[PDB]
């Protein structure tokens, strides 16, 4: 959509003095014009690339909070999610959810990896209660005798 | 329920906070609670019934709802 002879003629139409002065200027070539044009493109294109997946800045909208939300998300669809519920059948309930829709719709695998370490860090909370509960148990002091 | 010293309790939803509930037009009441919204009529006596139900965007947590008479 741009090549050097139309975003010259967006110029070259106005006379513009800014890209005129590359003309003008002896530190500078009336062909370094289009390397200019070429590297501020290439530099755009980069940052633009950069910016869309992967942000260097600070307090914008990159991903994680995405995880944040499914993880809650999976928490609002069903309370206490089954420890042998299976991502492919706990995904036609949360396919009503926009919420999933929004981390569906990045990476399909990130979804099912939300949902192992979801469910994994529910099985083992259910362990520690089973484990004290058990403990509990056996601490119970009947030193049966005779 | 309100009437002269009968003062009474009694569907609709029990089981989320409401953030509005209001009258619309003649013989019609709409409740919004955070999660989804009930349109209620009267039906009968102690009967009520909801002919449409809304959700927000389509899953999220009503931040607040406002009314008029009509709207």
């Amino acid at each position: 959509f741009i090549t050097w002879q139309q975003l010259l003629n967006h110029y070259v139409f106005d006379k513009s003095k800014r890209y005129m002065a590359n003309r003008h200027f002896k530190v500078l070539t009336h062909e370094d014009v289009l390397n200019e044009y070429l590297k501020i493109v290439n530099t755009i294109e980069n940052d633009l690339q950069n910016k869309l997946n992967e942000l260097r800045l600070r307090n914008y909208t990159r991903d994680r909070i995405a995880r944040d939300n499914f993880k809650s998300l999976l928490r609002e669809v069903p309370i206490k999610i089954k420890a042998n519920t299976r991502w492919s059948d706990i995904y036609p309930h949360i396919k009503s959810d926009p919420r999933f829709l929004h981390m569906l719709g990045r990476n399909g695998s990130s979804c099912l990896d939300l949902f192992l370490d979801f469910v994994d860090e529910q099985r083992m909370y259910i362990f520690a209660q089973r484990s004290i509960a058990q403990q509990t148990l056996i601490d119970q002091n009947f030193e049966w005798n005779d | 329920q309100i009437d002269n010293e009968s003062m009474e309790e009694l569907f609709k939803l029990s089981q989320d906070t409401t953030i509005h509930t209001c009258l619309m037009g003649s013989h019609s009441i709409i409740q919004v609670c955070t999660a989804e919204l009930r349109h209620i009529v009267p039906t009968g006596k102690s009967r009520y019934s909801n002919k449409l139900t809304w959700v927000p965007p389509a899953g999220i947590r009503i931040v607040c709802a406002t009314s008029s008479k009509t709207q």
